[PDB]
């Protein structure tokens, strides 16, 4: 191939790479008696099923195609049956169904690329689709040519959110992503029990801490029932960010701090927040000397019971 | 995880046997009747020697195979372990029984 | 029985033997060899006969699907279309013996489509979703099987047409079960008015407005208002406005008349 495209011309470059393709009735037959040949049948039959073969056949399509296809041309139809064939062989690679999707994207296809990421995500297994589900819904929301309703790109994270965390991943962008485009589209912050789901998957505590801050800005009775829910090494850190969530709106914050402390070995971080509490205030360091003391009192306990 | 059944375990072990005799086959090519009487009910089937041979000779061979590798299990049975104080073979053996069950 | 006359190559012998295993119903491990011994001596028309007797003895859809895995593992359309008419039929004809599962009969119907997906004829993929969702209104996975299909081979109008009806069915079932989620009204409400615009949509509106205490209760409320404003108004504004007014009514009678309706709005 690769001589014949410098002296000649590609379509005489594809035309001996098209006698090397010929799917020819059935290739599950085939492929499976080619295994069980003892070396005695010929990989002259099988030649279709071979991945290096497609994707240097493609990348001549591709190249050789204008940068307007428009799908009126003839070649845009050669390289989309040549793409579709790869996933009918089922021979298709998850960069390779990337390079394709992309492909349509660029030429305006953009409603057939969506079906491109549909075709595919089934084949594949997770740890994979994750990296899929990114380009698809990233697709979604922010390409100019795809007019989607908000219902049938709501469908199309909770189709993956559930499927995707079913299996088990941390999925911290598909949270964010079905989290950042509702105030752009929808706007009402319904964001946090989409979010909180994050955090309560069945990391996290990287999803929980930047949304708790985003619903003090619209309204503390949101906020307090999440400073309840954060807390319910890890252990310590949702401590920690319940102390926080109470500066920001002190009582029920050095009880917490008693309950962080007594939640788990060290405290002194636990320290540093009832300290920063009684530092936040513009009363009397009575009541810290007090709380230091029964911090101290606490240690003491577990010493004698150790 | 489980055991595997006597259903499963006869099929797997009938899939092993034709495997084995498809390779019988393959490598035989890479190499080179029913009368009922009538007199009785009995029946006559012709047979050509060979295959029956082979099946005879098989059935031998794989007799052979278990038998070797049970006994060279034997072997590592009774050299493996050494730490509990028994008697015999037979104590070993029981304890080692024992230590299967824990 | 059997390894001992395939050793001896008699395989008219382990051909009359296995009719008779097969003929006192034993399981699915005698079959499955029983086809596989077929495969072996090439008899492609009587292992055909085989899952014709197959599938009368284990009735279930993983011996009819093995038969369309047999046929398309050999590329002959005109059986395997036919294998797919027998096995959908006696669903239908077989109904009322409840022998095949909701789940059971949506892997009959997908594996049906994306079949009619790969030869290129998607009007008969698509009009068998509707056949099979009003033959079967009972299981929802046989339409939400529906949906998949439309995603991956459908025009973007039918895709919309079919996602606008899982949303509703989605968004009413929480609401039955969860009872003051009022972040799930202004959406569902706003799924009816997109999309549904029709007698459910005034009347949804009514049975939002049935739901409606909360601060974050009540501006749902006026959220029905404007859309009861937008398209009587005034007589389901005093209605509400009824929750307690002396200074209200006092309000209402010096700028009801004598201005309008949106100045009759302003005192609720």
């Amino acid at each position: 191939a690769d001589r014949e495209l410098d002296k000649e011309g590609v379509e005489r470059a594809f035309s001996i790479l098209e006698d090397a393709l010929h799917v020819p009735t059935n290739p599950e037959i085939l492929l499976e008696k080619y295994k069980n040949g003892h070396r005695k049948i010929p990989a002259q039959t099988v030649l279709f099923n071979s991945l290096r073969i497609w994707s240097k056949y493609i990348d001549y399509l591709e190249a050789y195609c204008p940068k307007d296809a428009n799908s009126s041309d003839k070649i845009f139809n050669k390289t989309k049956m040549a793409y579709n064939t790869v996933i009918d062989l089922r021979l298709i690679t998850p960069a390779m169904a990337e390079n394709f999707a992309l492909f349509l994207q660029n030429h305006y296809e953009v409603m057939e690329s969506f079906q491109v990421y549909e075709k595919t995500i089934p084949l594949f297994p997770p740890e994979i689709q994750y990296e899929l589900w990114i380009e698809y819904l990233e697709v979604a929301t922010s390409h100019q040519l795809s007019s989607l309703s908000p219902e049938h790109i709501r469908f199309l994270f909770e189709k993956a959110l559930k499927n995707l965390c079913s299996n088990g991943i941390d999925c911290k962008t598909i949270f964010i992503a079905y989290s950042v485009f509702e105030e752009r589209i929808s706007g009402l912050i319904s964001k946090s029990i989409e979010i909180l789901r994050r955090g309560a998957v069945i990391r996290l505590q990287l999803w929980r801490m930047c949304i708790s801050k985003a619903e003090s800005t619209l309204g503390p009775s949101v906020t307090r029932e999440l400073y309840q829910e954060c807390i319910q090494k890890a252990v310590e850190f949702v401590i920690k960010f319940s102390d926080f969530e109470s500066s920001i709106g002190a009582r029920e914050i050095l009880a917490y701090g008693a309950k962080l402390l007594p939640p788990s070995n060290t405290e002194l971080w636990d320290s540093f927040e009832i300290f920063e509490l009684k530092h936040g205030d513009k009363t009397y360091k009575d009541m810290l000397k007090m709380k230091k003391v029964l911090e101290s009192n606490m240690l003491i306990d577990s010493a004698s019971v150790s | 995880r489980g055991g595997i059944s006597y259903d499963q375990l006869a099929k797997l072990s009938y899939e092993k046997t034709l495997r084995n005799l498809a390779t019988q086959t393959q490598n035989s090519s890479k190499q080179d009747k029913v009368q009922k009487d009538t007199k009785t009910g009995k029946i006559t089937i012709a047979d050509d020697d060979k295959l029956v041979n082979k099946l005879a000779v098989s059935l031998q061979s794989e007799s052979k195979k278990r038998y070797e590798a049970r006994k060279r299990q034997m072997q590592n049975a009774k050299t493996l372990y050494g730490v509990e104080s028994f008697i015999n073979d037979k104590n070993k053996q029981f304890n080692e029984k024992l230590s299967r069950e824990s | 029985y059997l390894i001992v006359e395939e050793s001896l190559n008699n395989v008219e012998i382990v051909r009359s033997l296995y009719t008779k295993w097969c003929s006192l119903e034993p399981g699915v491990n005698a079959w499955n060899s029983f086809v596989d011994f077929e495969i072996r001596q090439k008899n492609w028309n009587g292992v055909r006969e085989i899952y014709s007797k197959y599938v009368m003895a284990h009735p279930q859809m993983q011996t009819w699907l093995k038969w369309v895995r047999f046929e398309n593992r050999h590329g002959n359309t005109e059986f395997t279309r036919s294998v797919y008419s027998l096995a959908i039929d006696t669903v239908a004809n077989l109904q009322n013996l409840q022998i095949w599962s909701d789940m059971e009969v949506a892997k009959l119907v997908n594996s049906f489509a994306h079949w009619e997906a790969a030869q290129q004829e998607y009007e008969r993929s698509s009009a068998l979703y509707q056949i099979a969702i009003e033959k079967w209104p009972s299981n929802q996975l046989l339409k939400a099987g529906l949906l998949d299909f439309e995603k991956q081979f459908g025009d973007i109008n039918s895709i919309e047409e079919t996602i606008s009806y899982k949303r509703k069915m989605e968004y009413e079932t929480i609401l039955s079960n969860n009872a003051y989620d009022y972040d799930t009204w202004w959406l569902y409400l706003d799924l009816i008015s997109e999309s549904f615009p029709k007698q459910i949509m005034q009347t949804f509106e009514k049975a939002i407005v049935d739901s409606r205490k909360e601060l974050s209760k009540n501006v749902q409320w006026k959220r029905y208002i404007y859309l009861w404003m937008r398209y009587v108004e005034l007589e389901l504004e005093n209605s509400l406005l009824e929750e307690e007014f002396q200074r209200l009514i006092d309000d209402i009678i010096p700028h009801k008349h004598f201005t309008k309706i949106w100045l009759m709005y302003a005192k609720f």
